[PDB]
């Protein structure tokens, strides 16, 4: 499919930013999950990127940490996970699917037997949290295989080797984690897949920072997670608050 | 890119955040230029003998081996100051962090030596240490957590995950992301993402060194095999890696067994696990069916680790070296042997793998054979385990 290319398209006819939350499916339980990411969409996210509960998250810091705790309580499995992803797309036909993955959950099956799977359920992209481009061949050639956008994750750290093989390797978008200018004008020289900022934006403010800097969008990777944790004791006021956050982010990204 | 090979075949290679790679390459670099220099390697062996007080012994176990054509000698990594193997290995990524100009250092333990070890070194050499241990592990080694403490090093709890080995390996890696511009990431065995497993492996390679020229002189030849205990790799690689040209030395890596490799209960990965992906290497893993990391077990903490270097898995697959394992009752009756027949206390982690020459031994006592033992660590840390344990039997 081509659900990243149209929303970045709409999206520019609309001189918009997109809005990308993050939530880790199965967070605080199968159906309050399925209940929270319908109304992150309603509130008006662009695209999801969804996290799969794992064992060992090196790269998370303790807010996706615990929302895997809370999964695994819960009896979360990949399988599940996959479950709740077809429900999900069904309800949903346009929006941008994105899982963030750990290389162990994608090599287990099978890295070609992942990729055909996430394509069966309409998933867009995978991120590989802990695969970094020079380790990236066998993954992103499956993930094209199976029309599934790689995704990268262009660091602050990043050099010039790196922005070009960035560049070349990721599609959907690209993972913004030299001056800022710097990164987003290398990129787009170097034909890269729409970059999105995800560097610590929990305000609005910081969506229409992104923007301005000539980012496509933003995403929110804890903000939410942060609203689950909170309200644990009142499902009601969780989702209230979700929408009126995403409503927030969102309105940011027009203006 | 990088100046050597990341993979042994197909085990190996750097799965980190790409955040991390730079840090990598970096020590990479470091590491290549500093085993050219000769002021580095200089300073690398004054350390290694004046303070570390190496070359450590050779003996023959006379003993143990009565009435059987086995010669066993044990290489007495337990007389190592710090009272383990580690010590080698941490005195060289010192030394490098100093070359890199970083004057902090990270660490993971679980069972302590490790981070003793890193705190030794740090203590002498002028860096501020802090050291990521398992909850659960702070809390049954009190003993090594004060040692730290005393020598001058922040001991960080973790409590994430089981909150043992693997999430302070971990947290460890989270860390040093953030901070690698100042801070060393001092990673205690022969596993996670390259450059580590080779520079462990050449910050340990004297264990065997030494072993040659010791056993040349006492026997006029090499050994028939030489055999070593496998948490994740390093004491092992470190007695195996000036052997492997020499074809005719056997080369025997010892697994824990735990309650026995058909309970599940263990830490034998290289044989009864799978490969995967984790901790920034591609290697045999303990793990569900559906890929989330098993917890391993073992009696020796130093052995309790769901995964193995892939030097070793690379060693397997091509046939130069076997790997078998060692339950803690076998264990544990080395333990006493050791401690009744040459009054040596090993560690239970070194127990496993003189429990494998005694297997060696007492199966076959007629066959021929000149075994050395990797004696990877003095066992003054295991006695009160050990004390509970025949308590609990009653003997
Ligand atoms: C005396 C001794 N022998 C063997 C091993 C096993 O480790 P390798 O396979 O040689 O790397 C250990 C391990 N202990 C670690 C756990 O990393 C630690 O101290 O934290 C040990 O202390
Ligand atoms: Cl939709
Ligand atoms: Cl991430
Ligand atoms: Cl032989
Ligand atoms: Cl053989
Ligand atoms: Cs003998
Ligand atoms: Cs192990």
């Amino acid at each position: 499919m081509e659900r990243y290319e149209n929303l970045f398209a709409q999206l520019n006819d609309r001189r918009e930013g997109a809005f990308v939350p993050f939530v880790t499916l199965g967070d605080p339980g199968i159906e309050q999950s399925l209940k929270i990411i319908d109304t992150l969409i309603d509130a008006g996210a662009d695209a999801l990127e969804l996290g799969v509960p794992f064992s060992d998250p090196l790269a998370d810091g303790p807010t996706i940490q615990n929302a895997n705790l809370r999964a695994f309580a819960a009896g979360v499995t990949p399988a599940q996970c996959f479950e709740m992803l077809a429900l999900i797309r069904e309800k949903h036909p346009t929006i941008p699917i994105g899982l963030l993955m750990y290389a162990n959950l994608v090599f287990n099956n099978g890295i070609d037997a992942f990729y055909a799977r996430c394509e069966q359920v309409g998933v867009d992209s995978v991120l590989v949290a802990d695969v970094p481009v020079e380790e990236s061949a066998p993954f992103r050639q499956a993930a094209l295989r199976h029309n599934i956008a790689p995704i990268f994750i262009c660091p602050p750290n990043a050099d010039d080797d790196l922005l070009r093989q960035v560049a070349s390797y990721g599609r959907g978008y690209t993972y913004l984690l030299l001056p800022l200018h710097h990164l987003i004008e290398k990129l787009k020289e170097y034909h890269a897949a729409p970059a999105l900022q995800g560097f610590g934006i929990s305000s609005p403010e910081q969506v229409s920072a992104a923007v301005r800097a000539g980012a496509a969008g933003a995403i929110s990777g804890s903000a939410i997670v942060k609203i689950i944790e909170k309200n644990l004791a009142s499902p009601k006021q969780m989702l209230a608050e979700l929408r009126s956050f995403v409503s927030a982010m969102k309105a940011a990204s027009r203006a | 890119t990088t100046l050597l090979n990341p993979y042994f075949g197909e085990f190996g290679g750097m799965y980190v955040p790409q955040i991390l790679m730079p840090a990598l390459n970096q020590l990479e670099e470091a590491f290549v230029s500093a085993q050219k220099d000769p002021e580095f390697q200089a300073q690398f062996a004054d350390l290694l003998k004046n303070y570390a007080g190496r070359p450590t012994a050779l003996t023959k176990c006379q003993n143990i081996t009565a009435g059987t054509r086995t010669t066993l000698y044990l290489k007495r990594e337990d007389l190592l100051h710090g009272g383990a193997h580690k010590t080698n290995q941490v005195l060289g990524q010192a030394l490098l962090a100093k070359r890199m100009g970083k004057s902090e250092i990270i660490a993971e333990t679980g069972a302590g030596a490790h981070g003793v070890a890193s705190a030794l070194a740090s203590a002498l050499l002028g860096l501020k240490c802090r050291i990521y241990m398992g909850a659960k592990d702070v809390e049954r080694q009190s003993p090594n957590v004060f040692r730290m403490r005393l020598m001058g090093a922040e001991v960080i709890p973790v409590h994430s995950g089981s909150a043992t080995l693997k999430d302070a390996c971990n947290e460890a890696l989270r860390d040093w992301s953030g901070s690698y511009e100042t801070a060393h990431y001092m990673l205690g065995t022969a596993a996670g993402p390259h450059p580590y497993p080779t520079i462990v492996r050449e910050f340990q390679r004297m264990i065997g060194e030494e072993t040659k020229a010791q056993i040349l002189d006492k026997e006029g030849r090499l050994p028939d095999a030489v055999i070593a205990c496998v948490g994740g790799g390093s004491n092992a690689i470190g007695m195996f890696a000036d052997f492997i040209n020499d074809t005719s030395v056997g080369l025997i890596g010892v697994e824990p067994g735990g309650h026995g490799i058909e309970t599940g209960e263990h830490g034998a990965p290289l044989k009864h696990g799978r490969v995967g992906i984790y901790f920034g290497m591609k290697a045999p893993m303990m793990q569900t069916a559906d890929g989330q990391i098993e917890e391993s077990y073992s009696i020796s903490a130093g052995l309790d680790f769901p995964s193995v270097g892939p030097q070793h898995a690379y060693l397997n697959s091509i046939g130069r070296a076997d790997y078998v394992s060692i339950t803690d009752d076998e264990a544990l009756e080395a333990f006493k042997t050791l401690c009744r027949h040459e009054g040596i206390i090993p560690a239970l982690e070194s127990s496993h793998a003189l429990a494998h020459a005694l297997k060696m031994m007492r199966e076959q006592p007629e066959k021929e054979q000149l075994l050395v033992v990797n004696l990877s660590g003095r066992g003054d840390k295991d006695i009160f385990t050990v004390h509970d344990i025949l308590k609990a039997r009653g003997e």
